[PDB]
């Protein structure tokens, strides 16, 4: 099973970022695709997860509104919108897999997208 | 002294797994084709015994998907195969007689179809849904499911009107029904009673909210595996049903084209008076109170003083976004923002714009679609909102409130709504005891 | 939320070490065990608490049922150098990092 | 009627077991349903079956409640008769007893068949 | 041969009933034929079963000819034994006793219970 | 275990039947293997209840080893009881004897009935 990321960005402040993950190895209907943030130093955190089955999203309410999963299956990929960036918005951004809904288990985890918001 | 003994019959059983047939009092699902059941149903009360009951890993309910989906299958078999229909549509836009809420949601396409003659074709107008045509880059269009998937006509006499069906286990094994009015839908049930059948479960399909479905009957019931967890989908069971009244003004006509031997495919005809957006009524009192007492048995897992706010659905497609239902033959796609649009701290009716599509892929397959054939005249439903599929933003910033959104398209959590509190075990009648005798 | 601690803790090779992880809500036994190595991306080591990913080596164990949870890897190795996250649905917590005495 | 005893007493239980004992066992097109109906039948016959040839091996055919000739290790069951019999039902019978059943049925069998033979020593 | 005294004496009928007992049980492809063979074997198989469970509920598995302890009520039928066992046959008989059928059966098992539990007691 | 006893003589295999007695009988899709399985488990299934029928019809149901009162002609087989079971084993036996079957199993069933109704005679 493995989660192909995409590749480093930079943007500046203020702009919207799209980080993608292709997934392969195993059949993308069946495990949901999480989407956890981690800033330079700091713990992981979880921005939302999506259903590759019929696209349905749960997104934390820290980042409510300023983002958008969406997933394309012919591709067989999973992208997250984010907009709105600020400055502590600098991060690496991993595409997880859960395994089962109960006992959230990220499996496989993405090479990570590091996106740089800055002037 | 003491020895064996063996008992035959004795009333011993074991959670287990097998085939239930149907029983029932054209359609797609066979109801003919099932057994009749009694007509007074037998039940046993059981007295002084508790099991432990299992709505999210029961197994009941995995059968019910798999029979309903395969009766889908074998009623969708016999009948016209639209290949021809993925041709490059002409499509202007339907301007007579038109609203401000549908403009530009019909499309009138003309295109050249195979007749029954093999080497003759024939120049044929029809009325397509927005939803039902993209665009190739009047202009040109193309069916939705062309590149994905092979259409096949919802073969017209079949209805989908949901027969109720009750699921009844074989000789050797019974079906263990919780009693138990405050039974949340994981743990022990101290009121058991032994059953043959099902109470009749309508194979309704909806998503968003669930209709013409059983009631609970001392308040409503919050149900979740896990309510901690934000993965699984919070089943709502109301102890009133709401009226719901759906409706498709439109006076359609159907008109039968002869796209090869014997094979016809029915298009939609030009619309007979006035063309309005199909639309559902729920009375708002009524969604009130009901969003009030569902608030209610909600604040119990999250504590007082926390704020319950309901938002519509957060994405995905066309099936979970909007209260996705069938009924009169026509499947409709209903946005819900106005339901689920409020926030609780501790005659007028709402109306939802519908939209309607042809080109159906049910059961989230990729591979296998279904054009649902035009319905004459108008269509007019009145239905119970049983239930809700709600599902629990996830994070925890500062504040302490929850947003409930309308979640669904998963048909296991529809039908789980029925078969909660079902159980089907194996009967073991063999049993040793003591007893002081033997055989002379 | 977790309220994994301590921060951080010197370690000799070979040496038991533990790992709390104090929850604020009833957590039962659906809490992960997670290692973050330096720029690689998390690896999952133990699920449910007791159970343990296939491909991880059994030096690694966890344990607790209640709001307490601890993390124990037995004999620690040189390899064993990371950073150690705790998990509960959608919550991690704050790094124990391990450093070589 | 059919398993109203679950809860009851093991003796009451006992009792009565033809009411859960008939119970037991009560054109073909090749549909969804007809198929699952198919399978039910021939699923019902064989459990039947099957209890009917463990009861027979045993020498207890046609008997509800048959006695046998084998001992009962106290390990089996160290509880007293009164107990078992008057505060208990089946349920937790089988819970507690559960491991220990498979192989008392292997020396129900061989007593049959010693008896067996004795009775064609004997007549 | 099988069926041959049906319309002989219920007396001479009784006599004989082995010859029309053996002949009540007696690759698979999914064609016309096939599922109508498969049909006819299990619905043969599970009327049979059916049979010797009646047969067994009663103690009366493995009898052609069993007794039993429960009472007869005249109103199911005043007729005298020698004119119903020699100027009658078998047919006549089930179409007037045909409405008094399912009570009997229960009588019938309840007396098997009953009898059964009382050697438990005796034996 | 099962047909363990195939080569040991006579006596010594009519001794254990039970290891070879049990071994008689033990989602549905009709893909190939599925419909081989259906296939298998009701010709198991109807194989067995032939073989109990055919024993239940001579009155020796649930018995392993029963006799009867019919009479042996000397013409099936002259040889003496002790080289029968003790010099020779099952399957030589049935081959010798295979085509004086079916008579005898007429012999069987009539003195069934006979001694059925002696008894409802006597009792
Ligand atoms: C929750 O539960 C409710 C109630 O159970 C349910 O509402 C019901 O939905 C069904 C949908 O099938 C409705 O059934 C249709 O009703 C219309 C109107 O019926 C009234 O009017 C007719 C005369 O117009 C009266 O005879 C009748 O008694 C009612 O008063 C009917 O016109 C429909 O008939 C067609 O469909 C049938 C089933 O396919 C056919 O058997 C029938 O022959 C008709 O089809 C043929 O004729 C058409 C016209 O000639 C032709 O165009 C077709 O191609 C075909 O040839 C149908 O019976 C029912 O009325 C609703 N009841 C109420 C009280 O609203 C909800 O839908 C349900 N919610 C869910 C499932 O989500
Ligand atoms: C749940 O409920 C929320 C509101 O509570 C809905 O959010 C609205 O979604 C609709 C979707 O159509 C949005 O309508 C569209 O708005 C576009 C403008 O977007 C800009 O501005 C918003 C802020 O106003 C920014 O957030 C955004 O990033 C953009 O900068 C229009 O361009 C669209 O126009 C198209 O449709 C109209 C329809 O008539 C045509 O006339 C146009 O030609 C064009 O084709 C469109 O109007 C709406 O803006 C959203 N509101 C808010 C506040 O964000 C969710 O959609 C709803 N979800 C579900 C599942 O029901
Ligand atoms: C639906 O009803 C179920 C039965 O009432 C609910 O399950 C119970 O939920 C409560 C509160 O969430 C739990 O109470 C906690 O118990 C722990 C101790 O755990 C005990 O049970 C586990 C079961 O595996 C056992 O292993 C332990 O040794 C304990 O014996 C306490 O430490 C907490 O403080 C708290 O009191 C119950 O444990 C739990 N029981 C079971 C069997 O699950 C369920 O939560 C309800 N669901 C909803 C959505 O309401
Ligand atoms: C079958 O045909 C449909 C319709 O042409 C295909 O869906 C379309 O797929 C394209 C990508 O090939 C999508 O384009 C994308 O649009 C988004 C904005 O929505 C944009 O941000 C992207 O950069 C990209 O351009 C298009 O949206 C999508 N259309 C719909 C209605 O979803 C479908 O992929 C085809 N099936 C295949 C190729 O297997
Ligand atoms: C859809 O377009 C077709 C085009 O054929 C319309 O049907 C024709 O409309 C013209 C209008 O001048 C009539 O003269 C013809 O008799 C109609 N039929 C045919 C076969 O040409 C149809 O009315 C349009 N439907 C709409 C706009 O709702
Ligand atoms: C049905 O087929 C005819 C003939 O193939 C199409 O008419 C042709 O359209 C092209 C595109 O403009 C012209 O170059 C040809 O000269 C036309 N030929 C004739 C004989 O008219 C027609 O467009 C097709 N129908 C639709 C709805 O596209
Ligand atoms: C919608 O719900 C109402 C209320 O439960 C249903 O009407 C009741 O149905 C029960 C059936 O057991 C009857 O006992 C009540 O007398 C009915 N009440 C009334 C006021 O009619 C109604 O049938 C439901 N509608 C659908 C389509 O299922
Ligand atoms: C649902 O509610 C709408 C609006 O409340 C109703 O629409 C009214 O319909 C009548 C009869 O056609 C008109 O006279 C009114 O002008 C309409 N009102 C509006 C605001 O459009 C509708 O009748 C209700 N029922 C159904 C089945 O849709
Ligand atoms: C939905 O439609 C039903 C009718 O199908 C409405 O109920 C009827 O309303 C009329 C007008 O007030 C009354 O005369 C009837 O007695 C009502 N019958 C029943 C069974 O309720 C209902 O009011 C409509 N509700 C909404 C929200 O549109
Ligand atoms: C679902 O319905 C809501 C109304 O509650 C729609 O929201 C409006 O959408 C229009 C269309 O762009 C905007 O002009 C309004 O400003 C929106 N109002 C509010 C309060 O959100 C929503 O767009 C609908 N969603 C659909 C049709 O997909
Ligand atoms: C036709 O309708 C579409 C919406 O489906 C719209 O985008 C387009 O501009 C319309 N063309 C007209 C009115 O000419
Ligand atoms: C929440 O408030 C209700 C009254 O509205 C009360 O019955 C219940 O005990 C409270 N729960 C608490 C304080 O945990
Ligand atoms: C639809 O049109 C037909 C034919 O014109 C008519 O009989 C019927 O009453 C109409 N239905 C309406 C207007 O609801
Ligand atoms: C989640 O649900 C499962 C099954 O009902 C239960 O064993 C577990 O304790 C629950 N965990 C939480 C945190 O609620």
């Amino acid at each position: 099973v493995r989660l192909m990321q995409s590749g480093d960005e930079v943007k500046k402040p203020g702009a919207s970022v799209r980080l993608s993950c292709k997934a392969d190895g195993y059949e993308f209907s069946d495990y949901f695709l999480h989407w956890v943030r981690q800033a330079p130093g700091q713990g992981l955190e979880w921005l939302g997860f999506i259903r590759p089955r019929l696209g349905s999203v749960n997104y934390s309410k820290r980042f409510q509104g300023r983002i958008t999963m969406t997933r394309d299956m012919s591709i067989n990929t999973v992208y997250m919108e984010l907009r709105s960036l600020t400055s502590d918005d600098t991060a690496q951004y991993y595409c997880a897999r859960m395994y089962d809904t109960d006992s959230y288990k990220f499996d496989s985890w993405g090479w990570g997208t590091v996106v740089i918001v800055s002037s | 002294n003491l020895w064996v003994t063996v008992y035959y019959g004795v009333p011993v059983w074991k959670d287990a797994e097998t085939t239930l047939f149907c029983a029932s009092d054209h359609n797609v699902w066979a109801t003919h084709a099932c057994v009749p059941t009694d007509p007074n149903p037998q039940e046993i009360h059981l007295e002084n015994v508790t099991e432990e009951f299992n709505m999210w890993k029961n197994n009941m309910v995995e059968q019910m998907h798999t029979d309903i989906i395969s009766l889908w299958d074998q009623s969708l078999k016999p009948c016209v195969k639209l290949t021809p229909l993925c041709v490059t549509l002409q499509c202007t836009n339907v301007t007579n007689n038109i609203t401000d809420d549908m403009r530009g949601e019909l499309k009138n396409c003309s295109f050249n179809m195979t007749t029954e003659l093999r080497d003759k074709k024939q120049k044929v107008y029809s009325l397509f849904y927005r939803l039902d045509v993209v665009q190739i880059n009047n202009k040109e269009y193309r069916l939705i499911n062309c590149n994905t998937s092979a259409i096949t006509q919802a073969c017209p006499k079949v209805s989908f009107e949901p027969i109720p069906i009750h699921y009844c286990a074989p000789a050797g094994f019974a079906i263990l029904k919780c009693k138990d009015k405050k039974f949340n839908g994981t743990g022990p049930c101290p009121s058991v009673s032994t059953v043959q059948c099902t109470h009749g479960i309508k194979p309704v399909v909806s998503t968003q909210l669930l209709l013409n479905g059983s009631l609970a009957e001392e308040e409503v019931m919050i149900r979740s595996e896990n309510i901690t967890n934000n993965a699984k989908n919070i089943l709502v069971q109301f102890n009133t049903p709401v009226q719901i009244n759906c409706t498709r003004p439109n006076n359609n006509t159907r008109k039968s084209i002869r796209i090869g031997p014997g094979q016809a495919f029915y298009a939609t005809g030009d619309i007979i008076g006035d063309i309005r957006q199909a639309h559902c009524n729920v009375s708002k009192a009524t969604w009130n109170e009901t969003l009030g007492k569902v608030v209610k048995q909600l604040r119990k897992h999250f504590g007082n003083n926390t704020i319950i706010r309901f938002a519509n659905s957060s994405g995905g497609d066309l099936e979970v976004t909007t209260h996705s239902f069938n009924c009169g033959g026509e499947f409709f796609y209903c946005n819900t923002s106005g339901l689920f649009n409020s926030t609780w701290i501790s005659n007028d009716s709402i109306t939802l714009p519908c939209r309607i599509k042809q080109i159906i892929n049910m059961w989230q397959r990729i591979g296998q679609a279904m054009y649902a054939p035009p319905i004459q005249g108008v269509i007019r439903c009145v239905s119970n909102i049983t239930g809700l599929i709600l599902t629990r933003d996830g994070g925890s910033t500062n504040s302490t409130t929850e947003t409930f959104r309308p979640g669904g398209g998963d048909m296991r959590d529809n039908w789980r709504s029925e078969l909660y509190k079902y159980k089907v075990v194996k009967i073991e009648p063999l049993g040793v005891a003591p007893t002081r005798c033997k055989r002379r | 939320p977790m309220t994994q601690s301590p921060s951080s803790l010197s370690i000799s090779v070979g040496d038991r070490v533990t790992i709390t992880c104090r929850s604020s809500q009833y957590a039962a036994h659906n809490v992960n065990w997670y290692q973050q190595r330096s720029g690689k991306p998390p690896k999952l080591l133990i699920y449910d608490t007791s159970k343990l990913q296939a491909g991880v080596p059994s030096r690694f164990r966890g344990g607790g049922f209640g709001t307490e949870f601890t993390f124990t890897i037995s004999s620690l190795q040189p390899e064993d150098v990371a950073t150690y996250y705790c998990q509960h649905y959608e919550f991690f917590g704050q790094g124990t990092r391990l450093e070589i005495t | 009627g059919f398993l109203g005893a679950a809860g009851s007493t093991m003796g009451a239980a006992s009792m009565t077991l033809t009411v859960q004992a008939r119970n037991l066992l009560s054109l073909l097109k090749l549909t969804v349903w007809g198929i699952k109906q198919l399978q039910a039948r021939v699923l019902a016959v064989e459990r039947y079956l099957r209890d009917q040839q463990l009861l027979g091996i045993w020498g207890c055919s046609g008997k509800l409640i048959c006695c046998t000739n084998v001992p009962w290790n106290s390990s089996w069951s160290n509880r007293n008769l009164s107990e078992i019999w008057d505060n208990m039902t089946w349920l937790q019978w089988d819970k507690e007893i559960s491991n220990y059943t498979q192989i008392i049925y292997g020396l129900l069998e061989e007593s049959q068949n010693q008896q067996e033979k004795n009775e064609q020593d004997l007549l």
